[PDB]
């Protein structure tokens, strides 16, 4: 039957991004030997993957689409349908199953036709998302209220959508709207989760709101003890950037969130799921470092290969079911040479992440404008989820007052109340995200929101 | 798996060298400190492949109380770029840490070819890493570097220069005495039968290395198992112990194992080997016997009269005469007399090694004979050097070619003080240039005539020393009738007569006669045929009258 | 292990040359300054292998009050790509710093074969590094470059051209007079008998 890339379906953004070359058109350059409708070696339009263009624009890696249009010819294109080669290959560092050479499975049998290859941890030449647009500082300033009251760290989940980021060519931006937090037992240097219980529920809110789990955020905010918000400069050049337990644990969640792709052999490639670490700069102000594991770093967690050390910069190679061949990493020495060092038993963790930029809009107009809810799983600071706030939050005993539901924490609490049905809550999350007046007037005339009135006109 | 002195055998003289070179500076560095000389840190082993060169390393190394640091050839070359040269630096720092230290490097040519004849700069770095780190050592380190190869010529000679490697130690092919000892090493672990005569085996094995002998021991063991395969069922998971106790290797298994693919030794090189023929085995020609007793035995026995008389001898002896006159055996019997070492070199052996271009070995013929002084160098079939260009008539090219021009250098490149001797022999002496017959090169010229009937008597006495001949055999009546027949012809008659005897022996078995009858002879005597024309002799007798006109 | 003039013997005429070529410009650069000629900075040693060519270097070098720098041929060729040419640049800057300076290079042919007869461009760079850095020197530096080999023909001749290496100095095989002196050098440390 068909290919996966003949049955999988891209995102609408991936539908938007395919119809563009992303080519950067030069005008008549230096060594033009032509009239103005001629060309020379120096007035061609440019590439999205052009390294001199990425160097002058200080752009670290090309986008995954700029990677896509680099590695593939234009003719090899899925609108052919049947005759299409997916240029992307999701890594398969597990074990060649169903081996066609007479020997048993991987277990009990091995030959050359079933073994995977030894890993060359180069830097990944591309990344998925380039910019991390936090849609409001009030998204953050709400979120960092737990740390200012306690001082211990905080984990969250990035919600939102992926849009075009036009500053870099073919840039995808992680527009961030919302954060939900599962039950968890919080400590200082590490965090261990409790299992998340309403897994279909909060995901249904994003399905209502038109959001999804677009990534993960957590914090590394250790106040440096001078009372301003300065940190111990701990995530920088000399120390490290990513804790290696954070790398594996995010790659656990990143394996839980791949992205379907019409350009890859499984019909899926990479991951929409991204990673952010809130920290502090050298200047003593609350900064953010955004990353994502490489497609090897996902696979070596999927194929159970690497392991953290006591040194956060060193990553251990696991000793011996499975198959652990060489790992390398290409270097640049002090005269530019590329030396693949033996990564057994340990190696730098540099070759596993990609760097991302991060920021804000010029003026905050997110899909959420309201902030009225005490955050879940904080009964250790007395910040709980009770029904009694809705008399002041949605203002239902003050029955004239308009709709303050523009709050994802509260929208999940309304979804925790689970009163509005699947069409009326998608009429709520219609009005909770778009705020139409005649549709608020429709929702204030719907039965279930008037049921949500008349139930909460009789509470205390 | 851990090697003592007893585990190696036969090459005692070579081990006598290495104990002076390796055992001696380590357990007593004070001796070189007391005498005030530098200990040699340049021990180099070489020889044919598979000759215990790796084995003799640990045979010395495990018999010290010194630290040892093993270093293989292809193991470094297996490594990646830069990292391979790191391990050499990682080698010597540990040895200069643990200062009584032994560094053995097996297969040194793999990490050190010629820098002229190589392609990768990674090879050129690791040579350059080695040349650097050899010189970075100290005499106070008291660290000995050992290296072994099977191709001593493929090495970059900058190692073989002074300060880096000075002690060229060759491991030659052992004698039947020493290889007897080698058989006893492998068979003392083995379970044999009482019929096993290793001395009979060691006599019957002539050009084998110990690897050939170890394969020889392993081969006859398998045939012993092949005899037991009827009593052994392979579907069984464990055979019983009664066939294990009866599993004792017979002498005939080695008789089987001597006629197997095992025999194919490594003998296709320029070898040095003591001969076996003697003066009694060459009948007649006692005049030129004494001439060799004059010309070559007096210098190897008494150089004292020369310095008494202030005169260096003639080192160049040329044998000549008609073909088939035993001229090959003459140099062997005289090296067997005065116990000098012997190197047999034939004509096409020069040429066939020069289609593969082995001419440093031609120099190394003189060098190994210089290493094995006293030694005689025997050049068989000098007409073949002329026949490289057909002859002196030939393809209009004479005897002179690239072979002669090499040999005239190497013959003149010999110190007259050295007792290393060069023996030339041809049967076509007119067809050789006088440039090789030049005084200083080859000035003694010895005609080898046919024997008389008394010589033909003495040959037939000497040839039939190991044959169960009849009692009625009048060899003199044979010697009366054999007149123009060479010594090769007389042996050819016996090969006919034994074949005539086997045409009675196994004929009678199919129709033990261990006697060679007159009826076996008078058939071959009627079938006897002369191989040398007398008009050819009248040439040689005119040369025997006068070749000095040239 | 530190070599004076007495430790070498026999090749007196050759040492008479080098003292005119190396000892003379260093302890008296004024002589070439007074006569107004350029000091030769192109001292080249050559001869058969194992003839004291490395030995006569320190026999001159330790008998100056000048700075000395040592370069081995295979030591540079042992190094990685780019880093090997760095050490040559690190060599001459120290010598042009400590201006009375002696640069001896043992086994010059290993870092400088013929550019026609070579394969690696890394060899061709380090030759090209050498040809560059020889010309980058100055007469005011008062720095003498010594080089020794056993194969004077295998060298790229662009070194042996003018300005880079002009002073071809051969070390011949000594006479029985001079090699008698060489025996006395080695045996005066030795303990002998009176019959010797
Ligand atoms: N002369 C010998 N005496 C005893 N055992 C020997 C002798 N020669 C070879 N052997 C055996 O055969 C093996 C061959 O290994 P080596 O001769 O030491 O290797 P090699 O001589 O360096 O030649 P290679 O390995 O082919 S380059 C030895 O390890 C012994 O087991
Ligand atoms: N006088 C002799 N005494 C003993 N054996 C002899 C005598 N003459 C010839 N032979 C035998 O003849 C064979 C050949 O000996 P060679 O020295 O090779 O003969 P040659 O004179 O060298 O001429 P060719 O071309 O080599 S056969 C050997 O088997 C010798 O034993
Ligand atoms: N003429 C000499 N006088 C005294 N000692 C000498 C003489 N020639 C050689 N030697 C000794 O032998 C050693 C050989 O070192 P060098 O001759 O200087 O090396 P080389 O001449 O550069 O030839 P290499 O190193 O093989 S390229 C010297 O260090 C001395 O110990
Ligand atoms: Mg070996
Ligand atoms: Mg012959
Ligand atoms: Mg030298
Ligand atoms: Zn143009
Ligand atoms: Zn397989």
């Amino acid at each position: 039957i068909k290919n996966p890339w003949e049955v999988v379906r891209q995102s609408p953004l991936d539908d938007r991004l395919d119809k563009l070359d992303g080519k950067i058109p030069r005008k008549r350059g230096a060594m033009c030997r032509h009239g103005p409708k001629g060309m020379c070696d120096y007035c061609t339009p440019l590439d999205p993957f052009n390294p001199q263009y990425l160097e002058e624009k200080k752009i670290k890696y090309m986008s995954v689409h700029a990677y896509m249009r680099k590695i593939n010819s234009a003719t090899n294109r899925p609108e052919l349908g049947s005759s299409f080669i997916p240029p992307l290959v999701e890594p398969y560092y597990r074990v060649k199953r169903d081996c066609p050479s007479g020997h048993p499975q991987w277990p009990e049998g091995i030959c050359t036709k079933c073994q995977p290859s030894a890993i060359t941890l180069q830097p990944q030449p591309f990344r998925m998302v380039d910019h991390v647009e936090f849609a409001s500082p009030q998204i953050i300033d709400r979120f960092l209220d737990a740390w200012r009251r306690t001082g211990v760290q905080r984990l969250g989940i990035l919600y939102g959508r992926y849009l075009e980021y036009d500053a870099v060519p073919l840039g995808i931006k992680a527009v961030v709207e919302a954060i939900y937090e599962p039950p968890q037992v919080d400590e200082i240097d590490g965090i261990t989760l409790n299992p998340w219980e309403n897994e279909q529920e909060v995901n249904q809110v994003a399905k209502y709101c038109g959001l999804e789990q677009v990534g993960v955020i957590w914090t590394d905010l250790l106040d440096a003890g001078k009372g301003d918000g300065s940190v111990v400069c701990k995530r920088h050049a000399d120390s490290y950037f990513l804790a290696a337990q954070e790398i594996v644990f995010a790659a656990r969640l990143q394996a839980q969130h791949p992205k379907p792709s019409k350009w890859s052999d499984t019909g899926r490639f990479g991951s929409n799921f991204v990673t952010c670490v809130v920290s502090g700069n050298e200047q003593g102000e609350i900064s953010i470092s955004a990353y994502q594991m490489s497609n090897d770093a996902v696979e070596m967690v999927r194929a159970d290969i690497i392991e953290p050390s006591a040194d956060p910069t060193l990553m251990l190679v696991r000793e011996e079911t499975r198959y652990i061949p060489e790992v390398f990493y290409r270097k640049i020495n002090e005269y530019g040479a590329n030396v693949l060092e033996n990564a057994k038993p340990a190696f730098p963790v540099e070759y596993l992440f990609v760097t991302l930029t991060h920021g804000f809009p010029d003026s905050p107009s997110p899909l959420f404008t309201d902030n009225i809810f005490p955050i879940e799983n904080r009964e250790y600071v007395g910040e709980a989820q009770e029904v009694s706030a809705v008399a002041k939050a949605l203002k239902v005993h003050e029955a004239d007052a308009p709709m303050n539901v523009s709050d994802f924490h509260l929208l999940c609490f309304i979804h925790q109340m689970s009163v509005l049905s699947k069409e009326e809550e998608a009429l709520l999350c219609r009005v909770a995200t778009l705020h139409d007046l005649a549709e608020s007037f429709q929702l204030r005339s719907t039965t279930g929101w008037q049921t949500l009135h008349m139930i909460l006109q009789s509470t205390g | 798996n851990e090697v003592g002195y007893d585990d190696i055998g036969g090459c005692r003289k070579q081990l006598a060298q290495i104990r002076e070179m390796v055992e001696l500076p380590l357990r007593h560095p004070q001796l070189f400190k007391s005498i005030g000389i530098k200990p040699p840190r340049g021990v180099l082993l070489y020889g044919p492949p598979g000759t215990g060169k790796t084995l003799m390393a640990r045979a010395v190394a495990n018999e010290t109380g010194a630290f040892f640091f093993l270093i293989n050839g292809p193991e470094i070359m297996s490594k990646m770029a830069g990292e391979s040269e790191s391990n050499l630096r990682k080698a010597f720092e540990e040895a200069e840490k643990n200062s009584p230290a032994i560094i053995f490097i097996d297969e040194i040519d793999s990490i050190a070819p010629k820098r002229e004849k190589t392609n990768g700069e990674v090879e050129r770095r690791v040579v350059s890493q080695l040349l650097t780190l050899m010189d970075g050592m100290k005499a106070r380190s008291n660290v000995v570097v050992m290296a072994a190869t099977n191709r001593p010529n493929s090495i970059d000679p900058a190692l073989r220069r002074f300060g880096r490697f000075d002690r060229e130690v060759d491991i030659g092919i052992p004698d039947p005495t020493g290889r007897l000892e080698i058989l006893q090493i492998h068979t003392k672990n083995m379970k044999l039968a009482d019929d096993v005569d290793l001395e009979q085996i060691a006599a019957e094995t002539h050009g084998y290395v110990g690897s050939d002998l170890a394969a020889l021991c392993s081969e006859a063991a398998m045939q012993q198992i092949r005899e037991k395969m009827d009593l052994i069922d392979l579907d069984e998971d464990t055979i019983d112990a009664e066939v294990l106790d009866s599993l004792g290797v017979t002498m005939d298994n080695f008789r089987y194992a001597l006629g197997v693919s095992n025999p194919s030794a490594l003998r296709e090189v320029a070898v040095v080997e003591v001969p076996n023929v003697r003066w009694e085995d060459i009948g007649g020609l006692e005049q030129v016997k004494q001439e060799l007793k004059e010309q070559v035995q007096y210098p190897v026995d008494h150089p004292e009269k020369f310095l008494k008389f202030g005169l260096s001898p003639s080192r160049g002896v040329l044998f000549y005469g008609p073909p088939g006159t035993g001229k090959t055996m003459l140099a062997k019997a005289v090296a067997n007399e005065c116990a000098a070492n012997f190197i047999s070199v034939k004509g096409p052996e020069l040429l066939s090694m020069w289609f593969g271009e082995s001419e440093s070995n031609i120099r190394d013929i003189f060098d190994k004979a210089r290493a094995a002084a006293p030694c005689v160098v025997f050049l068989d079939e000098l007409d073949s050097i002329a026949k490289a260009r057909g002859g002196s008539i030939g393809d209009a090219g004479g005897a002179s070619d690239r072979v002669v021009n090499q040999l005239l250098t190497e013959m003149d490149g010999m110190t007259s003080k050295k007792n290393v001797f060069v023996i030339g022999a041809t049967n076509r002496p007119e067809q050789l240039d006088p440039a090789l017959c030049r005084p200083g090169r080859l000035d003694q010229l010895i005609y080898v005539p046919l024997p008389d009937e008394a010589g033909r008597l003495s040959i037939l006495k000497a040839q039939l020393r190991k044959t169960p001949v009849s009692k009625d055999v009048d060899l003199a009546y044979i010697a009366s009738k054999t007149h123009g027949f060479s010594g090769a012809d007389l042996a050819f008659i016996t090969q006919r007569a034994v074949k005539l005897a086997i045409k009675e022996s196994i004929a009678a078995e199919i129709e033990p006669v261990p006697e060679l009858t007159k009826r076996h002879f008078e058939e071959a005597m009627r079938d006897a045929r002369r191989s040398v024309s007398d008009v050819e002799i009248r040439r040689y007798e005119a040369f025997a009258q006068q070749m000095k006109n040239a």
